[PDB]
């Protein structure tokens, strides 16, 4: 009912700025509005409740202003942990609801990810399908192109990829990508390639196997 | 101290039944001012309010799907249960039970881990695992990667560690992708020294308690 619009849906910065995210209520709800972080697959931990009341167990980085209308969360000093999803909640008004969230990314320097290549086990081949799976380790930004060749052929629609969310220590990215043919189409070739081009990275760096071996 | 767990994840059919217990300790379920409430989350989606009840048994829930919820409390049990009828694909998501942080304002201080609810007519099928063994095109100098890939499961979640808990630095396990053939896939990986590789016994431990399947794998040099 009451619907809470969040400004801006991602943001970008590095340690030691100030984020500054805004909370827009279609109705006043005086000063009854809370404020939660959320990191990746755990429950929300709630920053600020009342609009400026800061919660037991939270850094004093962190802080609200507004009322009625209009609200903003402040981050002070990002650290790499400040990394997360961060969600408003009106407090004042059945039924209770959330904005959609910001998406708080932490810009570190520049890395390029170590990158390594995995052939299937022999096992998973006795079951008629393989896996080959190149793995790109720890980089900045989160921008990286993964390509796939089987006796230097550029490969498509053969390959899934999936990333890390990113790490609260380090602030990097790690990524798989992963391709899956046929027990009878792997045995068929000879040399299998992964390609990744990547910011961190002057030229394109290869890692490739031969065929059993 | 003050702690809250949702019952482990469950699949659920279409048109079924879901019924959640949140187990609460820390505190008593008919002292003042307590209360306990649950949210969902789909994946990739916002925060959702169902429901929440307190110490004297008042019950709240979201008014579009008031039709379908039930919240109970039993407080020598120390239990809050949620029944949620009619399930729909749509229902798929995190459900979490929290505590309210005050006696009247609706906003939640402590928070129990969540379960992945998911709804669907397939049927739960566990995991298969497979080594990523690490190699010389593993070992970029020094330091040494391997993995496991854990293969062809239903539904999510799957939990995988390292040495039953006692490595954790290094370890990526990423999110899972849903095949084609209606199964999810994912890799876990860690970096280790390369001196270790002769050394250290390196074993993946993958939970998926959905098919109540545990599997172990010992990942070697091959």
């Amino acid at each position: 009912e009451i619907v809470l619009t969040q400004s801006p849906a991602t943001l970008s910065l590095s340690p030691g700025e100030r984020a500054t995210l805004s909370c827009r209520a279609s109705k006043s709800i005086s000063k009854y509005l809370a404020w939660y972080q959320q990191k990746p697959g755990q429950a929300p931990r709630l920053l600020i409740y009342s609009g400026s009341t800061l919660q037991s167990g939270i850094p004093a980085r962190f802080s609200g202003s507004g009322s009625g209308t209009d609200f903003t969360l402040t981050i002070s000093s990002l650290e790499p942990e400040d990394f997360a999803v961060y969600y408003c909640q009106q407090h004042n008004e059945y039924p209770y609801t959330f904005g959609q969230g910001t998406k708080l990314e932490i810009k570190r320097t520049v890395a390029a990810p170590s990158v390594f290549i995995f052939p299937p086990s022999d096992e998973q081949l006795k079951s008629g399908t393989a896996s080959v799976v190149c793995l790109l380790n720890n980089f900045y930004p989160r921008e990286a192109k993964v390509q796939w060749k089987v006796d230097n052929a550029l490969q498509s629609g053969n390959s899934q990829e999936s990333v890390t969310e990113q790490d609260s220590k380090d602030s990097t990215y790690s990524l798989s990508s992963t391709l899956t043919l046929s027990k009878a189409d792997y045995e068929k070739h000879k040399v299998y390639a992964c390609e990744v081009t990547h910011q961190g990275l002057s030229s394109p760096v290869t890692k490739s196997f031969n065929r059993g071996e | 101290q003050v702690t809250l767990k949702e019952s482990g994840p469950v699949l659920v059919k279409p048109t079924e039944t879901l019924t959640l217990t949140c187990t609460v300790s820390g505190f008593s379920l008919s002292t003042y001012g307590m209360g306990v409430g649950w949210i969902r989350q789909p994946p990739g989606k916002a925060l959702e309010w169902l429901a929440h009840i307190w110490w004297d048994d008042v019950k709240r829930y979201n008014p579009a799907l008031k039709s379908r919820l039930t919240i109970s409390k039993d407080t020598s049990k120390s239990q809050v249960v949620l029944t949620m009828t009619n399930m729909d694909p749509v229902d798929t998501a995190t459900y979490y039970c929290a505590r309210m942080g005050s006696d009247y304002d609706v906003w939640f201080d402590y928070w129990g881990q969540g379960t992945l609810v998911t709804v669907s007519s397939a049927s739960t099928k566990g995991p298969s695992v497979f080594p990523l063994a690490p190699s010389s095109k593993s070992t970029s100098g020094g330091t040494a990667a391997l993995g496991c890939l854990v293969k062809d499961y239903f539904p999510e979640p799957v939990t995988v560690s390292w040495n039953s808990g006692a490595l954790t630095s290094g370890v990526h396990t990423f999110p899972a992708v849903l095949q084609s053939s209606g199964l999810y896939s994912l890799s876990s990986v860690v970096t280790v020294p390369s001196s270790s590789l002769g050394t250290q016994t390196y074993i993946c431990n993958v939970n998926h308690k959905p098919s109540n399947t545990k599997v172990d794998k010992k990942v070697e040099p091959k």
